[PDB]
C-alpha cells in the first residue's frame, strides 16, 4: 500500500548539508579504477527488480558498495510498493567513463543516478523522498533527468 | 580498427548543442589509417541502442560540436574510429546535458 510522502523539490538535498560532510556521505577517499586495490570492494548488484541502463555494456552500473547495495535494494521494494507496475531504474553507478566532476562519489561506487522505469519525471520528487527513507546517506534532486543518491564509507 | 578513441571532455555549448573532444593512439591499432570518426548520441531517457543518432567527422580533428539537440535534455554520447575495413569498438560512454 503506497504511502503519502513529501516530495523533494528540484535541486533540493537531504540531509540539508553538502554531500561531503560527516552528516551526509563523508569525504572523498580516492578514485577507484579497475586496477585499484579497492576495486575489489565493489560488488555487482544483480537484483531482478532493478533496471540498469548499462549503456556502456560493461555492467559498470551494477558495481557499488555493500552499503549502497543495501540502501538500493530496499528502495527497489519501496518503488514497486509505491507505483505497482513501476520499477527502480539506475542510470549511473560506479563510473570509469569520467564525465563526473573530480572527487565524485560515483568514482567510488558510493553513488547512483536513479529514475523511474517509465521516466515519469512527475514521480522524481517522491522518488527522492523514498531514497531518503531507504537509508541513503545523501539524496539530491540533481537534475530533471535523474535523482542523486550516495552512502558513507 | 579494434581499439576506439577516448572521449576526454564533453560539455553544453548552449540550449541545442554539445561540444566534445577526444584522443586516439594507433600502434594499438598497428598504425592503420583512419578515415574519420562516428559520433553517436541518444536521449538518456532511452536504453535501446537503436535510438542512437550518428555524426561523421574526419580523422584530422580531435573535437566536434553536436547540433540540433533538444533544450534541457540529457544525452548519452559515445564514438568510434573507422577506415575502409569497418568501425572500431565504441569509446567510453559520456553523459552530458544541454542548457535550460
Ligand atoms: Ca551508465
Ligand atoms: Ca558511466
Ligand atoms: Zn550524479
Amino acid at each position: 500500500p503506497p504511502r503519502k510522502l513529501v516530495p523533494l523539490a528540484y535541486k533540493q538535498f537531504s540531509p540539508n548539508v553538502p554531500e561531503k560532510t560527516l552528516g551526509a556521505s563523508g569525504r572523498y577517499e580516492g578514485k577507484i579504477a579497475r586496477s585499484s586495490e579497492r576495486f575489489k570492494e565493489l560488488t555487482p548488484n544483480y537484483n531482478p527488480d532493478i533496471i540498469f541502463k548499462d549503456e556502456e555494456n560493461t555492467g559498470a552500473d551494477r558495481l557499488m558498495t555493500q552499503r549502497c547495495k543495501d540502501r538500493l535494494n530496499s528502495l527497489a521494494i519501496s518503488v514497486m510498493n509505491q507505483w505497482p507496475g513501476v520499477k527502480l531504474r539506475v542510470t549511473e553507478g560506479w563510473d570509469e567513463d569520467g564525465h563526473h566532476s573530480e572527487e565524485s562519489l560515483h568514482y567510488e561506487g558510493r553513488a547512483v543516478d536513479i529514475t523511474t522505469s517509465d521516466r515519469d519525471r512527475n514521480k522524481y520528487g517522491l522518488l527522492a523522498r523514498l531514497a531518503v527513507e531507504a537509508g541513503f546517506d545523501w539524496v539530491y534532486y540533481e537534475s530533471k533527468a535523474h535523482v542523486h543518491c550516495s552512502v558513507k564509507s | 580498427p579494434v581499439a576506439g578513441p577516448y572521449i576526454t571532455f564533453t560539455d553544453a555549448v548552449n540550449e541545442t548543442t554539445i561540444m566534445l573532444k577526444w584522443m586516439y593512439i594507433p600502434a594499438s591499432n598497428n598504425n592503420t589509417p583512419i578515415h574519420g570518426f562516428y559520433i553517436y548520441y541518444r536521449p538518456t531517457d532511452s536504453d535501446n541502442d537503436s535510438d542512437y543518432k550518428k555524426d561523421m567527422v574526419e580523422g584530422d580533428k580531435y573535437w566536434h560540436s553536436i547540433s540540433h539537440l533538444q533544450p534541457e535534455t540529457s544525452y548519452d554520447i559515445k564514438m568510434q574510429c573507422f577506415n575502409e575495413g569497418g568501425e572500431s569498438e565504441f569509446s567510453n560512454v559520456m553523459i552530458c546535458e544541454t542548457k535550460a
